[PDB]
């Protein structure tokens, strides 16, 4: 029973569509539990400046009652059947999903439908959830990680909708009326922009019929003027430096323009990012770690933590790394990190790329474990790719990557290219942009 | 053989700045050569004349060479 | 003393662009010429007066040396 | 909140190519780098041109000056030296012997024994024209000026230690290690020779 | 086709090895061009004044 | 002791990138040869120096052969006299300065090698001196042999006017007027003092062009690097 | 080829269990009765160092080879400690299981614990503890146990400050040699055949063999000036494997055991509503239920404002008293059962959590109880059993722990 | 981590020339340090190459220098680069000092004092350099200037004949002047390194005179690229002189050989000494004149002590600014007057200028500082 | 009193106000001033830090602020006086005690 | 091979809580678990 074989007999993903244009997608196995939910092409990128943070504001109101189940009736019903109700918003994707017993899937699909379509959005409930968001925005200021990433976007995609934070500026939070929220909803929550995804013990045929029963009313036309169509986003080589010596560790986040969801190069870039990898001070490896960045970082106590990323958006993204370190280490961290990018561009080896491949194989095979991550993979893949890509296909793309590919792909995006830099905290040492930009090429 | 120099020195000599300076020269010519026993001479007045003359000579002597 | 041990600074954000994203000479004549005239006007009557004085003490002293070397009519 | 921070408008400073916020900067990236690196590359070519000339001049300084090149060569008139007689000259602060050789001296120095000599050189490779032998008039052992038309071998003889040179300038019997020196020369017009 | 500066970058300036060989080649072509071109400008400015121009009269 | 400084004559080499008139040098040499060389030395110019400037190699060899020069010693231990060659310098009139004084009533004729460089005004000065000899003004006379020149310091010189109309016939048949003879000899004395003149100016042009190229390029490189900082915005955002 | 779990207990005591499910990935876990409870007051924090100490040099593999070799094949090695067990786990693609297995056996059966390597590792105790104690839940729960017990379960998972830098190589050897034995070990696997696991366990995991937890009731009070006060109050509950334990688990979900809806107000949580009635400022309350081989702790954990800690704790305690007096309808106990039933199945939904339950059961009991049998045992809890659990808690000797500005946090004897 | 910060030699270079934290706002007046180094290297090279062809024997000396210019390959361009390079040096020096005065850089005491030493050493070098060609101004310049030391009581007359190595400036003087002239630039190089060693203890001053620790940028690339541009402009100035007017800043009398009988009309040192030469000639008494010429340079050592203003730079100080530019214009007057014959009106102007020089430094600019303070309620 | 005309003139002539600096920002840092600065409260120190940063950046560009934004003679608070006065008063006490 | 839920630093200032909505989920309900690894950041569970 080999690995190549194992991939062939992974459960396939079923794909059907409704009249209005809602896609229904399903992965089945004999399991006592399930996860089902609605994924929507909606988020901060689709928001203008006047209504930024609306999708986030909505997310707060989603579980606060419906027309059919007023106030805490929605809440009570989820709790009493042992179900778990959850939501998230990114810059491009809003998503609501429910984890339930398999037998309770009809009611599960019904409740999701009631949340999306018949959302109360009460006057008093709005004014209550207004203060809640303001306090979350204050909590967020205390998370240096969150702040530096919001900054990276803000400078990287400056003067576009991708510069905007998901949560919105406090000005908007304090002013957004119920008129704004209902207008936002009817414009962006449409059947062709949406996907109903489900995983666990679930007959696909049943889900599709349940979608008919409850999601038929979903609007799938747009009027004469306007049809949501994202403009491309201009990446800018830029720096944002929030100097705040009062904080005890420095956060730096640096990235070049990535290719975005569609592009095959994403597979080779994943392999490269796996080579460099990630680290923190609790890792068992230390000096003997495989990644030269990690082993050098560990032995010289350069940083407390770092990760490589590759963030994907529609026709663009952020490819790089984030690190957290001592105020005297920022220069040396940058040096070694940029040194790694250069080494992969120019001189990546077969055996290290093989390691990267093996990491990535492992990464996405074990991440898709349990119904929730698989439900999410179904939901979002249908929005981003237009399909679920089977594990067997990922494996074919991975086997195709050799040392030559990693070089050529990395050179495209990293070598002699302007990055976006965000730093926060005691960043006195944080290298000058010219020194950073000169560190994106080698003289050889 | 006529020298272009001595032609131009004549040409320049009949200008307002020259003729005024040439009269200053002739004043002291028949002031010192008329008076007896004064140790004063007329170097100064000659050089005033030549400064004005040879400045003009320079400006167009080199045309004939 | 190294970068990182210079001094204490708090709550100051710095935004900047890559040199490949921008032009070397933005508004070089448009904003340059007026800023030059502003800077010239600002220092002119601190800088200039002594050098006017030099010019005068010089041109006075020069032709005074010439006059002194001539004979006096007496 | 920190969400209130929005990056200032940089439009005044931006390149034309990256003004359009709805278009990808990736189109213009190949170009914008090209322009700026061209400036750098052009500069380096200019600096190279300069430094080449500066270095090259300084190097030139150390090579022979005009007045040292002036004494490099000496012209000799061949019609001014009769057949048989030697004529001395002053060359690079040395005597310089030019000798018109007779048809007897030519044939007599032609069929000499090659091996017997201390410094084995045949006559047709010591000279360019058979009737003219040009040599430096410094005795090779410890430096004297050899006297013409004397000695045992009938060429040049030295009263310092006891050396005997033949008519071809080769050491035959004495303490000298290497023959009298054959300089670098060429005949120009059949009447004249330049040594040097 | 991409722009002129872009062709220059991808073909000559991206790899630092090609960038350097470019400089060395270009400097040779520049040197002979500049020298010959500037000498022409000098000798025209001083037409008939130089030994080079009056050489023929005594040969 | 009043002073008349020379006017600025429009020389063929006055301009920034203007070379010396080499034919004028060739005439000017002959004015040194025929007129000066029996009074003034010119120790730093040899017969080889003329080659590729005013005369060919063969012409300069002929000019060198024409003159006497001492050489030695020969094997006898004597100093002989021989016909000159390219390597010989222009020969001094007298054996020493003390001899020179006796031949000119006390006054020593200066060496002319650097005369253009060693006198304020240069070729403007010498030209004025040579052509400026005139009758003295009234009230004036010097010692018997000290002549009147208005351009010489102290107004009196111990040199007989050396040039006049047809003091020589020129090789190329130029009408030898006093003005023409002075102009030519000055052009030669300019070259005598500064042989580098024509090369110097060639270099100047090539430097001006290279600087015309490099300065705005290096200035552009400067603005490029600095543009990170010139653009930057600061904001103070306390809690 | 549709597959369910296989099971073996060797004559030497060791359990092997394995479901061959033909997934691309393979998780293998060696579970050992070697948790913090098996330390005494002379070797405290030894198990903490031992948890950091895999990937030190072994007999068959170097420190370098363990790290490089596992990373080479994209794999992972984890070491997990409770108070009662230690769990060594390896993941990889199924083609590399016998490479990872070789490493797993080396780590657990033959570590060298070299003096220079063990000494070099000592500062990692401080880093790992420091990080963990950033969660205030860690302070309170570690103190809660220390308060509630005299010895075994009182032990902290993290090495006491005074012992950091002082855990010797001998102590590490002693701990492994005394606790990592066939009689105390269960070797679990997914995506690997049962016959080949059995043969590994017979040939490489046959090694020879080597006090009851006394409940005390105390309180521990960390004064630290936070504007929020974490606090937990428990009484002795029952032992895992007894039927009474199931009653406590149901009582936990009647009272309220964490959130069901994102940003939700917890309308069915009995505790949260009881507290939210009196005091509206920021807070959280949950029922706390630990269950061990010897003993158990049941109670509740509050997070409250410094000034409101008195009000919140007493409000929470009062809600348990009404449950103990008899105020409890079927619809509540039905809801609570539905939660627990769903929660259990959801915890074994992933193949990570499934491995944890298979191995967990294998140590504390004889064999594997299927999900269907567990749900039937939840249903077996009558309303009467829930009221007895509550009654037990109310009249039982109390243990408490707090961290925060405790100026208005009451003592046990103030309650 | 890198071998720029690790390697013992690269570490020094990385800290002094690359990662050096420099103020963001330093102006063009900060380029002159860089340029003085370039001048120094430039002199050493051209100088060494000239020394390969020169001879210090009195008879052959003048002839060797001309032999360089006429027969040595590109010997002329080397020779005139070296002579105009000495002018470019002194231009660079006075600009560099002026910057220090105006912006109050002299508060960096050790840096400043070593500066004064450097100044004095460059002066000694350039004085002895001008003698080497052995023309008129060389010989007679050296004679008059040296012989000022005979005005010292008791010993002065001995001292003069000890420098000379004889009874006039002759054979032994020229040879030793060649030896001292060769060695001194190397000594300068060493002292210049001590100069920077102290500068990098504090880092650089800037135009505001306000501490720049809140806004330092790394030296590379910002000021490496500025210094390249500066060096480029320095080469232009130098080569403009060398190729278009090599005789402009020199004197004609140094093209006739040195004559111990025939005295030149108006004997004077090279342009960069003329200000202090004028101060010497103001005072009628000779020993007084020497002590004034001495104090006209050494007063630089006194400047830090004379600082009164509560602000460091003259940027925010109108009265001082004017008095500074008066002091500059006065120095330009002393250079003019220094070049003139000793007669009316150049005697009186020179006396009046010399009074004004010391008056500005010792009385007026200190007073101006204190007036400015009291205008700001300080 | 009567010299307030000249003080107002001098203020604008000096022109540190054109960079948005207050007088006490321009004070040359000796050992007393260093200590006085070190004793400033968070707010006054960080203000000082920024005002200077802004001025240095303006100096770097060779520009000034808009005239509305210039420091107004009347609004120039003497923020460093109380700290510096005491630092000096303290040192003079130690210097006295040292005799 | 997957990075953890939270990247760990030592001496990094703690994250604030301001409301009920962020504070629920925190109250411990089950006894502690501790993992350490080769690849994944170290975690402590309820
Ligand atoms: C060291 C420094 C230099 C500097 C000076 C000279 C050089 C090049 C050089 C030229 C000659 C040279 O010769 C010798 F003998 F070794 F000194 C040595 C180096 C480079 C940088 N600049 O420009 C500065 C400009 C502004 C502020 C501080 C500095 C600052 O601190």
């Amino acid at each position: 029973a080999t690995y190549a074989q194992a991939l062939q007999s992974v459960p396939e993903t079923q794909v059907s569509q409704l009249d209005n244009g809602l896609r229904v997608a399903s992965e089945q196995s004999s399991q006592p539990t399930c996860t089902v939910g609605v994924w929507i092409d909606a988020g901060s990128r689709y928001e203008s400046e006047k209504n930024n943070g609306a999708g986030y504001f909505v997310e707060h109101l989603a579980f606060k009652g419906t027309k059919n189940r007023p106030g805490n009736a929605l809440e009570k019903e989820v709790e009493s059947m042992g179900a778990h109700l959850n939501a998230y918003s990114t810059r491009e994707h809003t998503a609501y999903y429910i984890k339930a017993l398999s037998k309770d899937l009809p009611k599960a699909v019904e409740l999701l439908a009631d949340i999306v379509q018949n959302c109360s959005l009460e006057d008093s409930q709005i004014e209550k959830e207004r203060d809640v968001i303001l306090q979350e925005l204050q909590e967020n200021d205390t998370s240096m990680r969150d702040v530096v990433f919001n900054y990276l976007h803000a400078t990287a995609f400056q003067g576009t909708p991708l510069a905007q934070s998901v949560e919105g500026p406090s000005e908007n939070v304090r002013k957004l009326s119920r008129a704004d929220l209902t207008e936002y909803l009817s414009r962006h929550y449409k059947a062709p922009r949406m996907v109903l995804a489900a995983a666990g013990g679930l007959e696909h045929r049943q889900l599709l019929d349940l979608a008919q029963k409850h999601f038929s009313g979903l609007s799938g036309t747009y009027d004469e003027e306007t049809v949501p169509t994202l403009s491309p986003c201009r990446f800018t080589g830029s720096q944002i430096c929030h100097r705040e010596d009062g904080l005890p560790l420095a956060h730096v986040a640096i990235a070049v323009e990535g290719p975005g969801w569609a592009h095959p190069d994403n597979v080779a870039l994943q392999v490269a990012n796996a080579i460099i990898g990630h680290y923190d001070c609790t890792y068992g490896g230390g000096a003997h770690l495989s990644s030269p960045l990690a082993s050098i970082a560990a032995t010289n106590k350069l940083c407390q933590s770092f990760q490589t990323f590759n963030i994907c958006y529609a026709d663009t993204g952020l490819l790089g790394a984030h690190f957290v370190c001592d105020h005297m280490s920022i220069d040396d961290m940058m040096f070694v990190l940029q040194g790694q990018w250069m080494r992969l561009c120019t001189s990546a080896t077969e055996s290290e790329v093989l390691r990267g491949k093996n990491l990535l194989r492992n990464a996405l095979v074990s991440h898709l474990d349990g119904t929730t991550p698989v439900c999410e993979d179904i939901g979002r893949s249908l929005l981003t790719y237009g399909r679920r890509i089977p594990l067997a296909e990922w494996e074919s793309r991975i086997a195709e990557v050799d040392a030559r590919v990693v070089r050529e792909v990395c050179s495209k995006y990293f070598y002699d290219q302007c990055p976006a830099v965000a730093g926060f905290g005691p960043i006195e040492q944080l290298p000058d942009y010219n020194r950073i930009r000169s560190g994106m090429f080698w003289l050889r | 053989l006529v020298d272009p120099l001595t032609t131009v020195r004549e040409q320049c000599e009949q200008l307002e700045k020259c003729v005024k300076a040439r009269e200053r020269l002739e004043l002291c010519d028949e002031r010192v050569s008329s008076r007896s026993q004064t140790e004063e001479d007329c170097t100064e007045e000659l050089l005033d004349f030549l400064h004005a003359r040879d400045h003009c000579v320079a400006h167009k002597l080199f045309n004939s060479l | 003393r190294q970068f990182g041990h210079l001094t204490r600074v708090r709550h100051v954000i710095t935004y900047s662009l890559s040199p490949f994203e921008q032009r070397a000479f933005p508004h070089y004549f448009s904003k340059g010429i007026p800023n030059v005239l502003r800077r010239t006007r600002a220092c002119i009557l601190r800088v200039a007066p002594p050098f006017v004085a030099f010019y005068l003490v010089y041109t006075w002293g020069t032709q005074e040396f010439e006059k002194s070397k001539r004979k006096n009519p007496a | 909140s920190h969400t209130d921070i929005k990056v200032p408008d940089f439009s005044d400073y931006r390149r034309p190519e990256v003004l359009d916020s709805t278009k990808s900067s990736k189109e213009s990236s190949e170009a914008r780098k090209g322009f700026s690196y061209l400036v750098t590359a052009t500069t380096t070519v200019g600096v190279a041109y300069a430094a080449k000339n500066v270095v090259s001049q300084f190097v030139s300084s150390m090579s022979a000056s005009a007045d040292v090149l002036a004494m490099s060569k000496i012209e000799i008139k061949l019609s001014d030296i009769p057949e048989g007689k030697n004529m001395a000259f002053k060359w690079r602060g040395k005597p310089l012997f030019v000798r018109h050789r007779t048809k007897k001296e030519i044939d007599q120095e032609a069929a000499v024994e090659v091996s017997q000599l201390r410094d084995p050189q045949h006559d047709l490779e010591r000279v360019k024209k058979p009737e003219w032998v040009i040599l430096i008039g410094v005795c090779t052992h410890l430096g004297c000026v050899p006297i013409a038309n004397a000695g045992d071998f009938g060429g040049y003889y030295c009263p310092c230690h006891g050396s005997h040179y033949d008519a071809s300038g080769r050491i035959r019997k004495g303490p000298a290690p290497l023959n009298l020196e054959v300089p670098s020369y060429e005949f120009t017009s059949d009447d004249m020779v330049i040594v040097g | 086709a991409p722009t002129l500066t872009a062709r220059l970058y991808s073909l000559l300036f991206r790899r630092t090895s090609t960038f350097a060989l470019t400089i060395v080649v270009g400097a040779l072509f520049f040197e002979r061009a500049f020298d010959q071109g500037a000498d022409a400008i000098y000798e025209h400015i001083n037409e008939g004044k130089l030994w080079k121009h009056i050489k023929h009269k005594y040969e | 002791d009043l002073e008349l400084h020379p006017p600025s004559y429009p020389w063929s080499h006055r301009g920034l990138l203007s070379s010396l008139d080499h034919t004028s040098i060739r005439r000017g040499f002959q004015v040194y040869k025929q007129v000066c060389s029996s009074c003034h030395s010119m120790d730093y110019v040899a017969y080889r120096h003329l080659v590729g400037v005013c005369y060919t190699e063969d012409e300069a060899k002929a000019l060198a052969e024409e003159v006497e020069v001492q050489d030695g010693p020969n094997e006898d231990g004597e100093m002989f006299m021989r016909p000159g060659k390219l390597s010989d310098y222009f020969p001094k009139p007298y054996p020493n300065p003390e001899a020179a004084r006796a031949a000119n009533n006390g006054a020593l004729p200066p060496d002319l090698s650097y005369i253009v460089r060693a006198r304020h005004g240069g070729e403007d000065y010498v030209f004025s001196l040579l052509t400026g000899y005139c009758e003295p003004p009234t009230g004036v006379s010097l010692r018997e042999g000290l002549y009147f020149n208005p351009y010489f310091p102290g107004q009196a010189i111990g040199m007989a006017p050396p040039i006049y109309n047809e003091v020589l016939e020129f090789d190329d048949g130029t009408p030898a007027t006093m003005s023409q003879v002075a102009k030519d000899v000055c052009t030669f004395l300019r070259w005598a003092a500064e042989p580098e003149h024509d090369h110097r100016k060639r270099m100047g042009l090539k430097m001006l062009l290279m600087m015309g190229l490099l300065l705005p390029l290096v200035y552009a490189m400067k603005r490029h690097k600095w543009s990170v900082l010139k653009s930057r915005k600061l904001a103070y955002r306390p809690p | 080829h549709p597959q369910d779990l296989e099971f073996t207990r060797l004559p030497n005591g060791l359990v092997i269990a394995s479901l061959e499910n033909y997934a691309p990935a393979s998780r293998i876990g060696l579970f050992i009765k070697a948790g913090s409870r098996y330390e005494n007051s002379n070797n405290l924090g030894t198990s903490h160092l031992l948890r950091l100490a895999s990937s030190l040099t072994t007999k068959g593999a170097s420190s370098f080879k363990i790290t490089r070799g596992i990373e080479a094949v994209g794999g992972k090695l984890s070491v997990t400690s409770t108070r009662e067990n230690m769990a060594y786990t390896v993941e990889c693609l199924r083609d590399d299981v016998d490479i990872l297995m070789e490493f797993l056996l080396n780590v657990t059966t033959a570590p060298e614990f070299r003096r220079w390597e063990v000494a070099a590792l000592q500062p990692q105790l401080r880093i790992d503890k420091a990080v963990a104690l950033q969660n205030p839940q860690a302070h309170v729960i570690e103190n809660l146990h220390a308060a509630a017990y005299r010895n075994a379960l009182a032990n902290s998972l993290y090495c006491p400050d005074y012992r950091i830098g002082k855990v010797t190589p001998v102590e590490l050897h002693d701990y492994v040699q005394n606790h990592f034995t066939s009689a105390r070990m269960a070797l679990i696997g997914l995506g690997v055949s049962h016959p080949v696991l059995k043969q590994v366990a017979e040939q490489f995991l046959n090694i020879r063999g080597g006090a009851k937890a006394k409940y005390h009731g105390g309180e521990i009070r960390e004064q630290n000036g936070d504007s929020l006060v974490h606090a937990a109050l428990v009484a002795e509950s029952a032992a895992i494997g007894s039927a009474e334990a199931n009653a406590f688990s149901v009582l936990q979900h009647v009272l309220g055991a964490g959130p069901h809806v994102k940003r939700g107000s917890n309308a069915t949580s009995s505790l949260y509503q009881a507290v939210a009635k009196g005091v509206h400022q920021p807070f959280d309350v949950s029922a706390f239920n630990a269950s061990y081989s010897d003993s158990g702790l049941f109670g509740f954990y509050t997070i409250s404002q410094a000034a409101s800690a008195g009000d919140v704790i007493k409000a929470a305690y009062n809600q348990v008293k009404t449950i103990a007096q008899g105020n409890l309808s079927n619809p509540d106990v039905q809801a609570a059962k539905n939660k627990l039933k769903a929660g259990y199945l959801m915890s074994v939904e992933s193949s990570e959590g499934f491995l944890d339950e298979v191995g967990s059961q294998a140590l504390a009991a004889g064999s594997y109880t299927p999900p269907s049998t567990v749900l039937q045992q939840i249903d077996a809890v009558a309303d009467a059993d829930v009221i007895n659990a509550a009654k037990k808690f109310v009249s039982g000797r109390k243990s408490m722990a707090a961290s925060g500005n405790l100026g208005h946090t009451p003592f046990i004897d103030e309650l | 981590t890198n071998i720029r910060k690790s390697h013992p030699l690269m570490k020094i270079v990385n800290n002094a020339f690359i990662d050096l934290p420099a103020p963001s706002n330093i102006s063009s007046w900060w380029n002159f340090g860089s340029l003085l180094g370039i001048c120094l290297i430039l002199q050493i090279l051209t100088g060494l190459f000239l020394a390969m062809h020169y001879t210090s024997d009195t008879t052959t000396a003048f002839s060797s220098v001309t032999h360089i210019c006429r027969d040595v390959n590109y010997g002329w361009i080397i020779r005139y680069m070296h002579a105009n390079g000495a002018s470019m040096f002194f231009i660079c020096l006075y600009m560099h000092v002026g910057r220090g005065l105006y912006y109050g850089s002299y508060t960096f005491l050790e840096t400043w004092n070593i500066g004064v030493i450097l100044l004095l050493t460059v002066m000694a070098t350039a004085f002895m350099g001008y003698v080497l060609p052995w023309g008129q101004m060389s010989f007679w310049g050296a004679t008059v200037i040296t012989n000022l030391l005979s005005a010292i009581p008791y010993i002065g007359t001995n001292l003069v004949e000890w420098i000379w190595g004889g009874f006039s400036v002759d054979k032994a003087t020229l040879t030793r002047f060649f030896a001292f002239h060769f060695i001194l630039p190397f000594i300068i190089m060493a002292i210049a390194m001590v100069h920077l060693l102290f500068l990098h203890e504090t880092g650089s001053n800037n135009p505001t005179g306000i501490s720049s620790d809140v806004d330092k940028i790394p030296f590379h690339p910002y000021y490496t690229i500025k210094d390249i541009l500066g060096a480029l402009l320095l080469i232009l100035a130098l080569m403009l002189l060398v190729l278009f007017a090599p005789d402009l800043l020199g004197d004609p009398d140094n093209y006739t050989p040195a004559n111990p009988l025939n005295t030149p009309p108006h004997i004077k040192p090279e342009w960069y000494f003329l200000f202090a030469y004028a101060i010497l000639r103001s005072i009628p008494n000779k020993l007084g004149g020497v002590l004034a010429l001495a104090f006209s340079i050494l007063i630089l050592a006194l400047i830090p002590l004379l600082h009164t203003s509560k602000q460091r730079s003259m940027m925010f100080r109108p009265l001082s600014q004017c008095l500074f530019w008066a002091l500059v214009a006065d120095l330009l007057t002393l250079t003019w007057i220094g070049g003139q014959p000793v007669e009316h009106p150049y005697i009186t102007i020179g006396q009046l200028a010399s009074v004004l020089y010391f008056l500005l430094i010792l009385v007026l600019m200190p007073t101006a500082g204190t007036i400015e303070n009291k205008l700001l309620k300080w | 009193r009567w010299l307030e005309g000249i003080r107002k003139w001098y203020y604008n002539a000096a022109g540190f106000n054109k960079l948005g600096l207050m007088r006490d920002d321009t004070i040359h840092e000796n050992d007393d001033v260093k200590e006085a600065i070190r004793r400033l409260p968070e707010n006054l120190y960080n203000d000082r830090v920024f005002r200077i940063k802004r001025a240095l950046d303006l100096s770097m560009r060779q520009q000034i602020l808009p005239k509305e934004q210039w420091t107004k003679y009347e609004e120039d608070k003497s923020y460093l006086e109380p700290y510096l006065k005491e630092v000096i008063r303290e040192r003079k006490e130690r210097e006295e005690w040292a005799k | 091979a997957v990075p953890a839920t939270s990247e760990s630093p030592v001496l990094d200032l703690k994250r604030s809580v301001l409301c009920r909505e962020s504070l629920r989920g925190q109250a411990a309900g089950r006894p502690l678990v501790a993992s350490v690894s080769l690849n994944v950041p170290a975690s402590v569970r309820y």
